[PDB]
RNA sequence: CGUAACUAUAACGGUCCUAAGGUAGCGAAAUUCCUUGUCGGGUAAGUUCCGACCUGCACGAAAAGCGUAACGACCGGAGCG
RNA sequence: CUGGCCAGGGUGAAGCUGGGGUGAGACCCAGUGGAGGCCCGAACCGGUGGGGGAUGCAAACCCCUCGGAUGAGCUGGGGCU
RNA sequence: GUAAAAAUGUUCAAAA
RNA sequence: CCGAGGGUAGGGCCCGUGACUGGGGCGAAGUCGUAACAAGGUAGCUGUACCGGAAGGUGCGGCUGGAUC
RNA sequence: UAGCGCCGGCCAACUCCGUGCCAGCAGCCGCGGUAAUACGGAGGGCGCGAGCGUUACCCGGAUUCACUGGGCGUAAAGGGCGUGUAGGCGGCCUGGGGCGUCCCAUGUGAAAGACCACGGCUCAACCGUGGGGGAGCGUGGGAUACGCUCAGGCUAGACGGUGGGAGAGGGUGGUGGAAUUCCCGGAGUAGCGGUGAAAUGCGCAGAUACCGGGAGGAACGCCGAUGGCGAAGGCAGCCACCUGGUCCACCCGUGACGCUGAGGCGCGAAAGCGUGGGGAGCAAACCGGAUUAGAUACCCGGGUAGUCCACGCCCUAAACGAUGCGCGCUAGGUCUCUGGGUCUCCUGGGGGCCGAAGCUAACGCGUUAAGCGCGCCGCCUGGGGAGUACGGCCGCAAGGCUGAAACUCAAAGGAAUUGACGGGGGCCCGCACAAGCGGUGGAGCAUGUGGUUUAAUUCGAAGCAACGCGAAGAACCUUAC
RNA sequence: AGCUAGUUGGUGGGGUAAUGGCCCACCAAGGCGACGACGGGUAGCCGGUCUGAGAGGAUGGCCGGCCACAGGGGCACUGAGACACGGGCCCCACUCCUACGGGAGGCAGCAGUUAGGAAUCUUCCGCAAUGGGCGCAAGCCUGACGGAGCGACGCCGCUU
């Protein structure tokens, strides 16, 4: 690409598509469950993952994943959306901030609690 | 009658004791790969127990091979115990058992 | 006549007959009986009209087939003044 | 066969002339030009819609309206089937 | 420059 | 005179939405056939043209990224 | 007061239980269907600590937009080919200017910030003070090798004069014979044709085969080629005319006039389109015959556009050497076409193979580069979606050019090993076939297996390589039912 | 991918503190554009900040400088200076008052409220300091400013 060609053309500044339009470029978005059910995973695996269709305050309506063991999410559960896909669940590219608004923390969780919203199990 | 799906593209193995199609249902291994199934279906040699059932997930149905030759013998509803097919001349399961 | 992951339907198949069994394109039409077919549009409300879907009673290639700018004291449906 | 008639407007084809362009061209611009079953509209030729007339003015008329109006135009006289 | 004719089905890990 | 703005009319760009329809993607014992990979059983592929349920087939020119004694 | 993240690899840190492709994990590769350092808990361990993790956004790693610092023969990528506009680049020598460019001085570059110091709050964070750098730009002075510019000169680049060379280079006109088909005439008779084998087809209304005569169209056998020519597409009997490019010799002329080239303009195989003409052979479509499960194909018999010519469109291609053009430099060996000459060879242009150094991922390239360098254009930036959609332009149309995104994948892919495979090949064996004799399948009975039946008819083996097999001894024993 | 009528320039006027099509008559056809005009999308710019070996890339929160705005829009008055956030006039939208003839209002000042949102604080203390305004001065005013309050939001020091 001769010096001249660069003088006339120039190089192509790369641009990046936000892998997550939670919008407002915010880290979280207050949503409202509309539907909650189990979706079958992709090709190699096989389970019954728990997911929830949510109506965001950003106008959009996306589906999200609910990590943990069982839940208290229903047709109207308000909830906070986190952001981070799930390479195994088609289009599901947002997580539910387990332990906020109407999403209770994982019951009987000891290991990691920063996630799962479950607090210090005072067993003394 | 037919399938009952929601967001899942495959029927889950209904584990037993619900399957009142045949007698004595008796559980079994996970040996014979999936039609690209991520693994190995659920088998229930069962009445006689010289008889085997592996599960059709796409299909909704479990299919019977003989204990001995290992030759497809039918497809039947887990619900009833009424079959759904003919015996397929063209597959053998005993290479997986 | 039969047949595809529920039903549906039938790319597929069997079979009888023919000189050969209707292609493209169009289709409730200046052709559609059932019929004001069924969706959708327009209206407060629309057997008409416009746009779609074909199970076309009974389109179809020079008794031309499907379009087409311009033209029309032609026949239809709309608004504004 | 031989004569006659078609107010006045409008649009502005081809050509030419000049400029541009090219290797030469094609071609592009203005100006001139004045084409056409072109446009508006009297005479003229019609006869669309309505109203009237219905022992009529009239055995096809009248009023308003509308079509054609340099063309496959209208029309007098002389002829033929 | 010349073999008439013969379609199609199965799916994982082990070594240091 | 100008003039915010209001009103009327016709344009230009974009966005959402629509009976229906086109193709694109993914699916855990769907159907049909075998087009390509080995001369894949008619060498393949290519621009184009006509045609057939489907891959495709055939015509003309092309390429070798084709075997073979 | 001590907490949170982590412990499968990148990544520091290992075991038990629970679970059993479920419940779940997850940043990528992936883990989980019974011993799971990957899931849940625990013990233990690692990391960091009033914090630890998570999500979002930016730089990094990403030399993955590459000035520093990349590429294009097959991985993504050379424009189908010329001509040429602006623009980019410019041979050897002397002189002038002094814009670039270099140096010096000075103005400016505020404060804060950032760097080096020294100090002030007990330290630090913060903070004061001083120092020092700062591309840019403005004014003044100086230098001139290089780039530029004005002027003078040269010939090594480019072009031109002269004399000859080869060639299927292109266009127009004309002409020859071979052969095919059709017609006419003669002679003659029972089949011809065609395939793997046939059939449809043609033939006693006299075909095929042969002879003679005529019409018409298309293509040019042997020469002929690892051959030549052209920018590419592409070009082939012979003849003449009009005409392009190119190679050598002579060193005679001009005197840097040169290279490239966005856009523009012209050309551009076959197929296809329009108007008119021509039409022998061939042949999409189409109709038959066979083959086949089918055969909308392969094979056979027919057969129309089209192929052919003129004029006008179309403008694509594996338009391929998949390699842009130009100039210089870096061993030769061999054969071939064409020249010049002091003809076992020297020398110039071109076409091939093997090959120095060297480049390269390898395969291979190598004075015809993919080597070593400079000038200019073109193009690439993950696979699919897609050369699609929309907009624009062009077209009579078919279509052509320009040319996305959403979404989705964890790859797509190049070259080369090792095998395996082949209705690929070469050479070679075996009761594998052929050659030959006796058999099973048939019937009766014995037995082993399947299936079915049953209170149970126990279990296992399952193409070859399970089936008189385990059982080389089942009346209860055996024996597991 | 073509744009342009106050359009580009001229002459003489009006206007300003002043140049100028800034505006007005008259004249002339001009002005710009692939060195990307015209159009659309987006955005306050800078000293600096973040990151990187650097070049470069990203960025403009606090602090300092400059521009712009003060519910949307237009106008001018006074004035050295403004088209003026807490001045004025008009229109529009919203709020409150009314005796329905009409009135008053502008937190993008400090604090607080409300809505929105993943989320952002006290209706605090003082003019003592510094800076500002008027004033002979004393002094008056100062939600600038000087401090305190709340929040692990950051950096830093400290403890179990
Ligand atoms: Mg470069
Ligand atoms: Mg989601
Ligand atoms: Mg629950
Ligand atoms: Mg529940
Ligand atoms: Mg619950
Ligand atoms: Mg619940
Ligand atoms: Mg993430
Ligand atoms: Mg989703
Ligand atoms: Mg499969
Ligand atoms: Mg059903
Ligand atoms: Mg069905
Ligand atoms: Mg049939
Ligand atoms: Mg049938
Ligand atoms: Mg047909
Ligand atoms: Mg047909
Ligand atoms: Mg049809
Ligand atoms: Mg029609
Ligand atoms: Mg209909
Ligand atoms: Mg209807
Ligand atoms: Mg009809
Ligand atoms: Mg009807
Ligand atoms: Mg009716
Ligand atoms: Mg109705
Ligand atoms: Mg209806
Ligand atoms: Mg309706
Ligand atoms: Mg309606
Ligand atoms: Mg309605
Ligand atoms: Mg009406
Ligand atoms: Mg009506
Ligand atoms: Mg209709
Ligand atoms: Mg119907
Ligand atoms: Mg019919
Ligand atoms: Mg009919
Ligand atoms: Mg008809
Ligand atoms: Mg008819
Ligand atoms: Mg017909
Ligand atoms: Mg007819
Ligand atoms: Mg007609
Ligand atoms: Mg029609
Ligand atoms: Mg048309
Ligand atoms: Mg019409
Ligand atoms: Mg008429
Ligand atoms: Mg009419
Ligand atoms: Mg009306
Ligand atoms: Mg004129
Ligand atoms: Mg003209
Ligand atoms: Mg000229
Ligand atoms: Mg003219
Ligand atoms: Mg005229
Ligand atoms: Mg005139
Ligand atoms: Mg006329
Ligand atoms: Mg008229
Ligand atoms: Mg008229
Ligand atoms: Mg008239
Ligand atoms: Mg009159
Ligand atoms: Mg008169
Ligand atoms: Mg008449
Ligand atoms: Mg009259
Ligand atoms: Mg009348
Ligand atoms: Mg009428
Ligand atoms: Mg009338
Ligand atoms: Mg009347
Ligand atoms: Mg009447
Ligand atoms: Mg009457
Ligand atoms: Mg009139
Ligand atoms: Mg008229
Ligand atoms: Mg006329
Ligand atoms: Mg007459
Ligand atoms: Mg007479
Ligand atoms: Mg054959
Ligand atoms: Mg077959
Ligand atoms: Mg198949
Ligand atoms: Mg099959
Ligand atoms: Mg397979
Ligand atoms: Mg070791
Ligand atoms: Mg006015
Ligand atoms: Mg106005
Ligand atoms: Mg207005
Ligand atoms: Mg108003
Ligand atoms: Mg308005
Ligand atoms: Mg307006
Ligand atoms: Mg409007
Ligand atoms: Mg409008
Ligand atoms: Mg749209
Ligand atoms: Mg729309
Ligand atoms: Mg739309
Ligand atoms: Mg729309
Ligand atoms: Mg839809
Ligand atoms: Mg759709
Ligand atoms: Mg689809
Ligand atoms: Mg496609
Ligand atoms: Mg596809
Ligand atoms: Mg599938
Ligand atoms: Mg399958
Ligand atoms: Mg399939
Ligand atoms: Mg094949
Ligand atoms: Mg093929
Ligand atoms: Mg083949
Ligand atoms: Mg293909
Ligand atoms: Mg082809
Ligand atoms: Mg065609
Ligand atoms: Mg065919
Ligand atoms: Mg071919
Ligand atoms: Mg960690
Ligand atoms: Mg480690
Ligand atoms: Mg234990
Ligand atoms: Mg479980
Ligand atoms: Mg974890
Ligand atoms: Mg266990
Ligand atoms: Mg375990
Ligand atoms: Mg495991
Ligand atoms: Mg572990
Ligand atoms: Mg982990
Ligand atoms: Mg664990
Ligand atoms: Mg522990
Ligand atoms: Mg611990
Ligand atoms: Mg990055
Ligand atoms: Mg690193
Ligand atoms: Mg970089
Ligand atoms: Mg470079
Ligand atoms: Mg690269
Ligand atoms: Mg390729
Ligand atoms: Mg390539
Ligand atoms: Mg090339
Ligand atoms: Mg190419
Ligand atoms: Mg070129
Ligand atoms: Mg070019
Ligand atoms: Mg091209
Ligand atoms: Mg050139
Ligand atoms: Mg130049
Ligand atoms: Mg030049
Ligand atoms: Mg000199
Ligand atoms: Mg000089
Ligand atoms: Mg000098
Ligand atoms: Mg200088
Ligand atoms: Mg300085
Ligand atoms: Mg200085
Ligand atoms: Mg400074
Ligand atoms: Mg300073
Ligand atoms: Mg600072
Ligand atoms: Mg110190
Ligand atoms: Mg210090
Ligand atoms: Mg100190
Ligand atoms: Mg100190
Ligand atoms: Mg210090
Ligand atoms: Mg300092
Ligand atoms: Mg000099
Ligand atoms: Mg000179
Ligand atoms: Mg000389
Ligand atoms: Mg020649
Ligand atoms: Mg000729
Ligand atoms: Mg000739
Ligand atoms: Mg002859
Ligand atoms: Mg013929
Ligand atoms: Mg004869
Ligand atoms: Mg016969
Ligand atoms: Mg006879
Ligand atoms: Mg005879
Ligand atoms: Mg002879
Ligand atoms: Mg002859
Ligand atoms: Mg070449
Ligand atoms: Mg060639
Ligand atoms: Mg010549
Ligand atoms: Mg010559
Ligand atoms: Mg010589
Ligand atoms: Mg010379
Ligand atoms: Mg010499
Ligand atoms: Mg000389
Ligand atoms: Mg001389
Ligand atoms: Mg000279
Ligand atoms: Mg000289
Ligand atoms: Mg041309
Ligand atoms: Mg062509
Ligand atoms: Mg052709
Ligand atoms: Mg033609
Ligand atoms: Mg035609
Ligand atoms: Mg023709
Ligand atoms: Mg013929
Ligand atoms: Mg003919
Ligand atoms: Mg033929
Ligand atoms: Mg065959
Ligand atoms: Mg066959
Ligand atoms: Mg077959
Ligand atoms: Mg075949
Ligand atoms: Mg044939
Ligand atoms: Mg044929
Ligand atoms: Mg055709
Ligand atoms: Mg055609
Ligand atoms: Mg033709
Ligand atoms: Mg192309
Ligand atoms: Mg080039
Ligand atoms: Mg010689
Ligand atoms: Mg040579
Ligand atoms: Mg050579
Ligand atoms: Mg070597
Ligand atoms: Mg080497
Ligand atoms: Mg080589
Ligand atoms: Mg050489
Ligand atoms: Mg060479
Ligand atoms: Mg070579
Ligand atoms: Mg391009
Ligand atoms: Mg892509
Ligand atoms: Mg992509
Ligand atoms: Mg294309
Ligand atoms: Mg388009
Ligand atoms: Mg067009
Ligand atoms: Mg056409
Ligand atoms: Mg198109
Ligand atoms: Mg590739
Ligand atoms: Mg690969
Ligand atoms: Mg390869
Ligand atoms: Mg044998
Ligand atoms: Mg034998
Ligand atoms: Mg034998
Ligand atoms: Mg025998
Ligand atoms: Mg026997
Ligand atoms: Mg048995
Ligand atoms: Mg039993
Ligand atoms: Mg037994
Ligand atoms: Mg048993
Ligand atoms: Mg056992
Ligand atoms: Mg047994
Ligand atoms: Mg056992
Ligand atoms: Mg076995
Ligand atoms: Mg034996
Ligand atoms: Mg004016
Ligand atoms: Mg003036
Ligand atoms: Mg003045
Ligand atoms: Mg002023
Ligand atoms: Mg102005
Ligand atoms: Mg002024
Ligand atoms: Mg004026
Ligand atoms: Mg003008
Ligand atoms: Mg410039
Ligand atoms: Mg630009
Ligand atoms: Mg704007
Ligand atoms: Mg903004
Ligand atoms: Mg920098
Ligand atoms: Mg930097
Ligand atoms: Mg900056
Ligand atoms: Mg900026
Ligand atoms: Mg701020
Ligand atoms: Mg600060
Ligand atoms: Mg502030
Ligand atoms: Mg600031
Ligand atoms: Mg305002
Ligand atoms: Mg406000
Ligand atoms: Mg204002
Ligand atoms: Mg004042
Ligand atoms: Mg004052
Ligand atoms: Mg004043
Ligand atoms: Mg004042
Ligand atoms: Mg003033
Ligand atoms: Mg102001
Ligand atoms: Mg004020
Ligand atoms: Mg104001
Ligand atoms: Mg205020
Ligand atoms: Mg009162
Ligand atoms: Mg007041
Ligand atoms: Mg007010
Ligand atoms: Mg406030
Ligand atoms: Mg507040
Ligand atoms: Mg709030
Ligand atoms: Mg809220
Ligand atoms: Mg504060
Ligand atoms: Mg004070
Ligand atoms: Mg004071
Ligand atoms: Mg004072
Ligand atoms: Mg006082
Ligand atoms: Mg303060
Ligand atoms: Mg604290
Ligand atoms: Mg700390």
């Amino acid at each position: 690409p001769t010096i001249n060609q660069l003088v006339r053309k120039g190089r192509e500044k790369v641009r990046k598509k936000s892998k997550v339009p939670a919008l407002k470029g915010a880290p979280f978005r207050r949503g409202v469950c509309t539907v909650v059910r189990t979706v079958t995973p992709k090709k190699p695996n096989s389970a019954l993952r728990k997911v929830a269709k949510v109506r965001l305050t950003s106008g959009y309506e996306v589906t999200a994943y609910i990590p943990g063991e069982g839940h208290n999410l229903q047709e109207h559960s308000v909830v906070l959306i986190r952001g981070g896909r799930v390479k195994d669940l088609p289009g599901v590219r947002y997580h539910i901030v387990r332990g906020v608004y109407d999403a209770a923390g994982v019951k009987d969780r000891k290991k990691s609690r920063s996630k799962y919203g479950t607090k210090k199990p005072k067993e003394a | 009658k037919g399938f009952k799906d929601y967001g899942h593209d495959y029927h889950p193995a209904p584990k037993t004791e619900n399957i009142k199609g045949l007698g004595d249902l008796k559980p079994g291994i996970p040996k014979t790969p999936k039609q690209n199934g991520g693994g190995k279906r659920k088998r229930w040699t069962g009445d006689k127990g010289r008889k085997i059932y592996e599960w059709d997930s796409q299909a909704g149905e479990l299919e019977g091979y003989r204990a001995s030759d290992g030759q497809h013998l039918g497809s039947f509803d887990p619900k009833t115990g009424n079959q759904l097919k003919g015996p397929d001349p063209k597959r053998n399961i005993k290479k997986y058992l």
